[PDB]
């Protein structure tokens, strides 16, 4: 199983938003999204986490985008099986 | 002060169970005594328990005993019905008629006792069971009475350091022929056995022959 | 204890035991003695 | 919020994956004092800020060392049995010398060759402990009480100390170990580790049991063969066959 | 800041004091019983925590030990139920034969010839025809042993001793701050995920490794002393493996992601189980996983102790557009300080949500063998509907309540509240008009059935034979989810229910359940179906808007919640508040959910429930819902005169019970009219007589005997009303159903 398709885009959708969330590129517990929820505003501080990380991607920013990682690639892993892909 | 019922825990009942009743040691959970007039009534309730299971205990005991030396003697819980088989001529509503009205004179005396502690050593009787008092500060009546009737041989007049150990004696045996006889009544309703058969039959196999092998306590093995 | 037995005194209480004592000893006098349509003495 | 720096300072120099789980909430109330105290408290369950019942910063750290104390003699009576199974040094196949087929769980093994049947064990484990944790439990009540009534003399060494979890008297402390407070706190916090990694063991052992229904030492030993194929994703085929 | 546990260390002191002083709770109920009207209000004012501490946070600490109760209350009697199902039931005979035998689970005593109640039910057993469903469920459970209900009853036991001990515990030694439970984001998380999530997870795990594999062999057919016991099962797979292959791959295939190879188990087919009668506990089983997923997803929307997360304030506050003005803003702040607030939005969604359990329940019976038992089947849907009826009509009370103490005009400032009752005018209008116009279009048209059929001129009335009024959108619906699997569900290999349209499923010579068809008579019923709930919405809408001013009283709110008039100026000002307007409501509620439960009645006994004689379905009485329900006569003749024959000639039967409530019902009801005709001012000078002729003979009691308060004269009257309606429809229900079916 190791290394297999569905082993690719499992990874591939669980470490994405992981990069994304780091960069800027995706909310996580600092930087949230204005009433419009399009444009991402700055970090704030007031969640009172800290980590060793230099952005500051605390583990509860992993825990988020990763579970919602691996939501979106059960998804993902699943429409493509349950379309004759895969 | 003195030794509580729970090393520790100085929370015991407010001061109504101090170390003044015989056989105090606060143990009081359920407030079942807090008030001084329902206190006094089970002092005279546990004194009297204790000595009735006293007694019967000892029947109990005794009565097993010859039961295994086969004397024509039946174990404690047929007893009745054996007496009552071995003599036809007796019928049972008047021997339990007979119980109730017999116990009922000495029990009413006990009861007026209770009433007014030293109404009933006077009139028909002499003047000996007036009563020692006792608990609650009472110098007269109780559940201890003195005289030269119910303390024939004076093993608590004189020496109130040996009245005290005595009392004590007392006090201790009789809960614990209160626990006793509740073991009785437990151990013939899980086994069918008597006392001392039960007690026999441990000493020669203690184990298999625990409450957990006679397939009643531990309900499922 | 003394204001427990004041509480069992109440009339919610007392009035349901006496109610629970006097059913209990009708259908006492009924399962002994039952289907009694006359005093027949 | 933005931490204190200066407190989370103190973490960092305890090193370690520590700094990474610690919040300014939990360095509000854990300053260094309680051995063990690295800081990490996700979910502020020792704040001392609206404590009671049984949420106190005292009773949990209490009975994090009671459990670590219960798990530690766990840990070693599971391995034991059967690593002396295993050397043949007892007399017991090593898939019977396993924790679990001792009794505890008659439906998961037995050994029915106790001197007594495991329910009259049980009844005699129960009377024994209920003194020994209620007079524990009046204890930590009462933090001087259990040395004052008579109990054929052992009333002696039941004084205690001041930190419930820490008796450490004629008896609690035979040896008279750590006789320097940094010394002793230096051992309780050998104590705390050793706990700590004995809770994690046993829950693993538990775990290992119902997944790979073999003992912790075989589990071990069946690893260390084939590492690759005898793990945990490996096993998830065949998990209580 | 900061999600957190804060308690108070024992706020109050374990004593017996207090319960030797009744009334110790009010201050206005202290100081004697002067008058019997101290007696009624020391039981009217018990629960009302507002008028007995004005502190939020004492009021939340009863409010939570009161649940507590609750919960020990519902323990004790769940204890009860399976004790009794485990004693003195008929279980175990029952799951053999579960056709013939009919289910019973209450023993009477020889008393006075009550011996008679113990009705011949089967298995060599006599008692109580029960008809709770309770055989069912734990059939349905996988139970098969009156050992295991033993058991199921002594822990229920333990656990109703836990609420209560935990109920003292929480007010008496660690009693929660205020502070602790207006933390409603955390509370959410945990009901959301930790509640409903994770309950529903665990019974899915105990449907597939419980109640999956013992149902499938009793649906095979097995005498249930041969099926291996539960644990068994559970704990190896090799049995399981035997019955479903796909346990033989474990939980590999789980993570995975190759899912796909649980279909075995996790199976996607509607419809009923040919055997039973009931739905695939395959299906449920894949249900309940599914919706445990999809609330573990639920429960981490809301912000805690950790950045991530939406404020039910911030998601509140953003929703303001041009027609509402500030929109939501202060609701946030009425709902987190009220506790009305809540009990009004939880009571309506509780009791819209029993309802739409009873529609669910009889449509697509879940039990296995529960469609077949008729007496079952119209014993739940009833409950269930009265039960939603009441809760709703508590939601008008409540929001009532919260209208007059708890609300204030500084917060609520042009805010949906504010602009809600800043136009009650119009739209209590407008819901009059709609109340009059259903009316008319849905009375008016029995009415002009009964004329024509009186007149003899059948051509005219409305009927299937004459002038059609066909549902035409409820028909193209029930089409709509006929067409669906294989079209827009195409996963699905049979439709939900056999009432869209398909084929008749019957279970052991009797339907379970076939197409139901809508007609005209249908069309009818729910128009007066909307008729009915119109106007109950309108009582209560309008007790709510008015509940603090009226044009005719504007100091209303200053008189309270529950007052009983305000004098006979201004023409007459009877039942002006509120509580009055909950009072009619209740009424109105009454006749709105009776019309509904005989509708369900007549339309399942004339068109769904029958025998099948192996050439069409014999119904009960034979189809004359769909010509006899078009006239108000056809109600009176050929369903409550008709169907009544079954109570009225019950006696010296087993259901002689039920010929006694039947017609004891009568009597309550009648007798309810007394308090709802009078007045307080003639029974307190009948009561000034008799008191003299108390007097006369040194026999008058220190306590003054008074009559009845009005607000007390109109709530024994709406009990009586609502008690002896409700046993008279469930005696007539119960002694029909169990009489034929
Ligand atoms: C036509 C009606 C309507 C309108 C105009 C709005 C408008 C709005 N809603 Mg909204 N909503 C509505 C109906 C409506 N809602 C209904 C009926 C519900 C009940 C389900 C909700 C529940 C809801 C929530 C929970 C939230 C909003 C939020 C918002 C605001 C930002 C939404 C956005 O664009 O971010 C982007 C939207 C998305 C990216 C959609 C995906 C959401 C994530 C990815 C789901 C992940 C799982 C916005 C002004 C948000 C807010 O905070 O207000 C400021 C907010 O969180 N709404
Ligand atoms: C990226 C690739 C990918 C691909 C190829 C697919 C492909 C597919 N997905 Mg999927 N999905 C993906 C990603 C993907 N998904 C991701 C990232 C997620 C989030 C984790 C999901 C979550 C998801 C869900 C929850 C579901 C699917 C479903 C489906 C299948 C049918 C969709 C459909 O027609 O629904 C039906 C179209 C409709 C119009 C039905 C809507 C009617 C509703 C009930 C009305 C009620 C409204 C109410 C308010 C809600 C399909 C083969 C469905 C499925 O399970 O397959 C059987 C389904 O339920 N997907
Ligand atoms: C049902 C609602 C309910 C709620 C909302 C609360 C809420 C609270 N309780 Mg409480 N409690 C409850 C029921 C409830 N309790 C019941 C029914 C009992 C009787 C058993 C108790 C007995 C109790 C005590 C003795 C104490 C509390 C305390 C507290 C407070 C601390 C919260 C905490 O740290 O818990 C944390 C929970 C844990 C650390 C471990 C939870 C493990 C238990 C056994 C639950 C697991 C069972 C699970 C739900 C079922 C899974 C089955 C399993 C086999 C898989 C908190 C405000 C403490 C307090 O005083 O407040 C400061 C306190 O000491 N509660
Ligand atoms: C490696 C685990 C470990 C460690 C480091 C400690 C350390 C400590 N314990 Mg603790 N204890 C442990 C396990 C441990 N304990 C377990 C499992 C229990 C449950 C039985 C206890 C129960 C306990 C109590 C009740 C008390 C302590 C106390 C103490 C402190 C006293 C100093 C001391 O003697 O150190 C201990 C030195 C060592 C552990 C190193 C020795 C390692 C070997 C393997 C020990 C084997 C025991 C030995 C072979 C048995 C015979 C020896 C003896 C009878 C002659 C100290 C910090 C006392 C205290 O706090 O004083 C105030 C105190 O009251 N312990
Ligand atoms: C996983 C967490 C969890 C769970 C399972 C529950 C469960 C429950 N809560 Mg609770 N709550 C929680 C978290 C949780 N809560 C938190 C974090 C808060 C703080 C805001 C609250 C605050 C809260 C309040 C104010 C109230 C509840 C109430 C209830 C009960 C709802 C009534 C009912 O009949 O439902 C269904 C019944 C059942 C499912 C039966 C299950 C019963 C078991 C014993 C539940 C005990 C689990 C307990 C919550 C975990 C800790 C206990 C431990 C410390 C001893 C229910 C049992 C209401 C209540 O009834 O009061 C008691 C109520 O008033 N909760
Ligand atoms: C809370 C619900 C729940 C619970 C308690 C269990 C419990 C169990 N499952 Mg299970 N399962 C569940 C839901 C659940 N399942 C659901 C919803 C599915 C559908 C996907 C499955 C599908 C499934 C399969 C295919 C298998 C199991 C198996 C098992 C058993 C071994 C796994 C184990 O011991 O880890 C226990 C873990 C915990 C108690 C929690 C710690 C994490 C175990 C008794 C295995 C088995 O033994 O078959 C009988 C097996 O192969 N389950
Ligand atoms: C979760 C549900 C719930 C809760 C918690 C409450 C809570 C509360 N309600 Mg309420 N209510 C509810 C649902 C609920 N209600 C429903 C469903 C209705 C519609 C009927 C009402 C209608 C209502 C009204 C009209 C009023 C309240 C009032 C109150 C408050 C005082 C109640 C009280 O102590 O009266 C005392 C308790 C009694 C008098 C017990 C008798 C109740 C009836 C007569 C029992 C019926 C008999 C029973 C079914 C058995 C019959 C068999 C017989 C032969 C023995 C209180 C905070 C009062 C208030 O002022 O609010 C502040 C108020 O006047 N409620
Ligand atoms: C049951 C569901 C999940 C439970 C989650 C909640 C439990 C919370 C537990 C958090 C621990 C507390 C703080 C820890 C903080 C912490 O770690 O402390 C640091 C730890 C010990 O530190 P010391 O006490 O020795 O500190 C002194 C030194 O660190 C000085 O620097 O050092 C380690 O790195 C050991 C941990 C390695 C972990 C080895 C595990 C290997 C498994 C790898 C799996 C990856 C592959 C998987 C494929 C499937
Ligand atoms: C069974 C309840 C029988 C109670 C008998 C009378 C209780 C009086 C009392 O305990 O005094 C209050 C007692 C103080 O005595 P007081 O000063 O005379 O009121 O208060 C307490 O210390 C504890 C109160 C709890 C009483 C037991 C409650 C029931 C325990 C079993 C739980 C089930
Ligand atoms: C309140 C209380 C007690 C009792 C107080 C009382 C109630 C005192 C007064 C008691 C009285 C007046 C008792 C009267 C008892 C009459 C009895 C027991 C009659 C018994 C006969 C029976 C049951 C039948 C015998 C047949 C036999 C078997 C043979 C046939 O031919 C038929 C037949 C006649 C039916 C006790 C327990 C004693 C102690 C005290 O601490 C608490
Ligand atoms: C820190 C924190 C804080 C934050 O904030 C939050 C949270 C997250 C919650 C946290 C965490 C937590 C955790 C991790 C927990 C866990 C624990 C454990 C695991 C324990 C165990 C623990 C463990 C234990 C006790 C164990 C013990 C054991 C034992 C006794 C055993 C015994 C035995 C033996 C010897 C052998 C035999 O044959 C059998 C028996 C008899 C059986």
């Amino acid at each position: 199983y190791l290394g297999s398709t569905t082993n690719q885009i499992m990874v591939l959708s669980t470490f994405l938003p992981l990069v994304a969330g780091r960069f800027g590129l995706a909310p996580t517990s600092t930087r949230h999204t204005n009433q419009s929820g399009i444009k991402l505003l700055p970090a704030e501080k007031s969640a009172g986490l800290v980590s060793n990380d230099p952005a500051g991607f605390n583990a509860v920013d992993v825990l988020a985008l990763g579970a919602l990682g691996h939501i979106l690639g059960c998804g993902i892993v699943l429409g493509l099986k349950s379309t004759g892909n895969l | 002060v003195r030794e509580l019922w729970f090393p520790g825990n100085k929370e015991v009942v407010p001061d109504y169970l101090d170390g003044s009743l015989v056989g105090d040691h606060g143990f009081d959970p359920l407030g079942l005594g807090s008030s001084p007039e329902q206190l006094s009534w089970n002092v005279h309730a546990e004194i009297f328990h204790g000595r009735l299971a006293m007694t019967g205990v000892a029947g109990i005991l005794l009565t097993s005993l010859l039961h295994k030396g086969g004397a024509d003697v039946p174990e404690w819980f047929e007893a009745g019905r054996v007496y009552l088989d071995r003599n036809p001529n007796v019928d049972f509503g008047a021997l339990l008629f007979s119980t109730i009205v017999m116990s009922g004179f000495v029990e009413f005396k006990r009861l007026n006792d209770i009433r007014n502690p030293g109404s009933q050593g006077s009139g028909i009787l002499p003047e000996d069971f007036k009563g020692v008092g006792g608990p609650q500060g009472r110098t007269v009546g109780g559940p201890y009475v003195g005289g030269r009737y119910f303390d024939p041989m004076g093993l608590c007049r004189g020496s109130p350091e040996q009245t005290l150990k005595y009392k004590w004696n007392e006090i201790r045996n009789g809960r614990l022929a209160m626990m006793a006889f509740l073991g009785f009544a437990a151990q013939y309703a899980a086994t069918g056995k008597g006392p001392i058969d039960n007690l026999v039959d441990h000493v020669a196999d203690p184990f298999h022959t625990t409450f957990v092998h006679n397939g009643v306590s531990v309900p499922f093995i | 204890m003394k204001d427990f037995t004041t509480y069992l005194s109440t009339a919610p209480v007392l009035t349901l035991l006496s109610v629970t004592v006097v059913a209990g000893l009708l259908i006492e006098i009924n399962r002994f003695f039952p289907d009694a349509l006359i005093a027949a003495f | 919020e933005g931490a204190d720096l200066a407190k989370v300072e103190r973490v960092a120099k305890v090193g370690g994956l520590y700094k990474n789980f610690t919040s300014g909430q939990a360095l509000s109330y854990l300053d260094g004092t309680l051995p063990g105290d690295f800081g990490f408290d996700p979910l502020g369950l020792c704040d001392p800020e609206g404590a009671g019942g049984f949420i106190t910063p005292e009773w949990l750290s209490y009975s994090e060392v009671i459990h670590c104390r219960w798990a530690m003699l766990g840990a070693a009576g599971f391995l034991a049995p059967e690593i002396l199974a295993t050397a043949g040094l007892i007399p017991a196949t090593p898939e019977e010398a396993v924790w679990f087929r001792s009794g505890v769980i008659p439906p998961a093994g037995q050994y029915g060759k106790y001197w007594m049947d495991p329910y009259s064990l049980f009844w005699i484990e129960a009377i024994l402990m209920n003194f020994a944790e209620l007079k524990r439990w009046q204890d930590f009540k009462e933090p001087g009480s259990q040395s004052k009534q008579y109990f054929l003399g052992l009333e002696a060494v039941f004084g205690g100390s001041g930190n419930p979890a820490y008796p450490g008297g004629q008896w609690f402390n035979m040896l008279n170990l750590g006789k320097t407070p940094e010394e002793m706190k230096k051992l309780q916090t050998n104590e705390i580790r050793n706990g700590r990694l004995a809770m994690i063991a046993c829950l693993g052992c538990a775990a290992q049991g119902v997944m790979t229904q073999k003992g912790p030492f075989a589990n071990l030993l069946e690893h260390l063969a084939d590492p690759v194929s005898n793990n945990l994703l490996g096993n998830l085929a065949t998990i209580l066959k | 800041k900061k999600v957190k546990i804060v308690v108070d260390r024992n706020p109050v002191a374990t004593n017996f004091e207090k319960w030797a002083k009744p009334g110790h709770f009010s201050r206005t109920l202290s100081k004697g019983p002067t008058t019997t009207t101290w007696i009624w209000n020391l039981h009217a004012d018990a629960h009302d925590f507002d008028t007995q501490t004005s502190d939020l946070e004492e009021i939340s600490r009863k409010v939570f030990s009161a649940h507590f109760g609750q919960l020990g209350i519902i323990f004790i009697w769940l204890s009860g139920m399976y004790f009794h199902g485990a004693r003195f039931s008929n279980y175990e005979a029952w799951l053999t034969d579960p056709t013939h035998i009919k289910p019973s689970a209450q023993v009477v005593w020889p008393i006075v010839g009550q011996e008679i109640l113990n009705a011949d039910v089967g298995g060599g057993f006599q008692g109580l025809q029960i008809t709770s469903g309770f055989f069912q469920l734990w059939r349905a459970a996988g139970i098969t042993s009156e050992l295991q209900l033993y058991t199921t009853a002594i822990g229920a036991l333990v656990m109703a001793a836990a609420m209560f001990f935990a109920g003292w515990f929480h007010y008496h030694k660690a009693a929660p701050k205020l502070e602790w439970f207006q933390n409603v984001e955390s509370m959410l998380n945990h009901h959301l995920g930790g509640l409903l999530g994770l309950g529903s997870l665990a019974w899915a795990g105990h449907q597939i490794h419980v109640s999956l594999p013992i149902n499938k062999l009793l649906d095979a057919g097995v005498d249930p002393k041969e099926i291996p016991l539960p644990h068994e099962f559970t704990l190896n797979p090799e049995l399981m493996a035997q019955l479903y292959p796909s346990f033989s791959k474990g939980l590999a295939p789980f993570f995975t992601l190759d899912w796909a190879q649980y279909s075995d188990f996790l199976t996607f087919q509607g419809g009923l189980n040919p055997v039973t009668g009931g739905l695939w506990l395959t299906d449920t089983v894949h249900h309940h996983l599914a919706i445990a997923v999809l609330f573990l997803i639920a429960g981490h929307q809301y912000r805690t102790n950790w950045g991530i997360g939406s404020s039910l304030k911030e998601i509140l506050e953003a929703h303001k557009g041009p027609f509402t003005g500030e929109g939501h803003k202060g609701l946030y702040e009425i709902l987190t300080t009220s506790w009305h607030a809540q009990l009004a939005i939880n009571l309506a969604l509780f009791g819209s949500l029993s309802i739409i359990v009873a529609h669910h329940m009889y449509a697509m019976p879940p039990y296995p063998y529960l469609a077949t038992d008729y007496g079952t089947q119209l014993s739940l849907f009833t409950h269930h509907m009265w039960i939603g009826g009441f809760c709703i009509v508590g939601a008008g009370a409540h929001a009532a309540i919260f209208m007059v103490r708890d609300y204030d005009p500084t917060n609520n400032y042009n805010n949906l509240l504010d602009r809600v009752l800043r136009h009650r005018d119009a739209i209590i209008s407008h819901l009059n008009w709609v109340c009059i116009f259903l009316g008319f279009h849905s009375f008016g048209l029995y009415i002009h059935n009964d004329t024509m059929s009186a007149l003899g001129r059948p051509q005219d009335m409305f009927s299937d034979t004459a002038i059609q009024l066909q549902p035409v959108f409820a028909q193209w619906v029930q089409n709509t989810h006929f067409l669906a699997p294989g079209f827009t569900a195409p996963n699905a290999l049979a439709s939900t229910s056999p009432s869209w349209g398909g084929d008749v499923v019957a279970v052991g010579g009797k339907v379970a359940m076939m197409p139901i068809s809508l007609g005209t008579a249908d069309f009818l019923v729910h128009h007066i179906h909307a008729f009915t709930i119109h106007v109950t919405v309108l009582i209560l809408l309008k007790g709510v808007l008015y509940a603090r001013s009226s044009r005719l009283i504007p100091d209303k709110a200053n008189l309270g919640f529950r007052f009983p008039c305000d004098g006979p100026g201004r023409g007459g000002t009877c039942q002006v508040s509120a509580w009055d307007h909950v009072f009619l409501g209740l009424f109105w509620m009454y006749n709105s959910i009776s019309i509904v439960i005989f509708h369900f009645s007549w339309k399942m006994q004339s068109d769904v429930w029958g025998t099948v004689s192996a050439n069409g379905v014999s119904h009960i009485t034979g189809g004359n819902f769909a010509q006899s329900a078009n006239t108000i006569n056809g109600w009176l003749r050929d369903f409550l005169w008709a169907q009544s024959s079954q109570v009225i000639q019950s006696y010296g039967s087993a259901l002689s019970a039920y010929g006694l409530i039947f017609l004891g019902a009568h009597f309550v009801w009648a007798f309810s009219l007394m308090f709802l005709f009078s007045g307080r001012g003639y029974w307190q000078e009948l009561i000034e007589s008799i008191v003299w002729a108390h007097n006369k003979l040194k026999v008058a009691p220190a306590i003054q005997p008074r009559a009845l308060s009005i607000t007390q004269g109109r709530a024994v009257g709406v009990a009586h009303y609502l008690l002896g309606g409700i046993a008279t429809t469930w005696s007539f229900f119960l002694a029909r159903i169990l009489a034929v079916g």
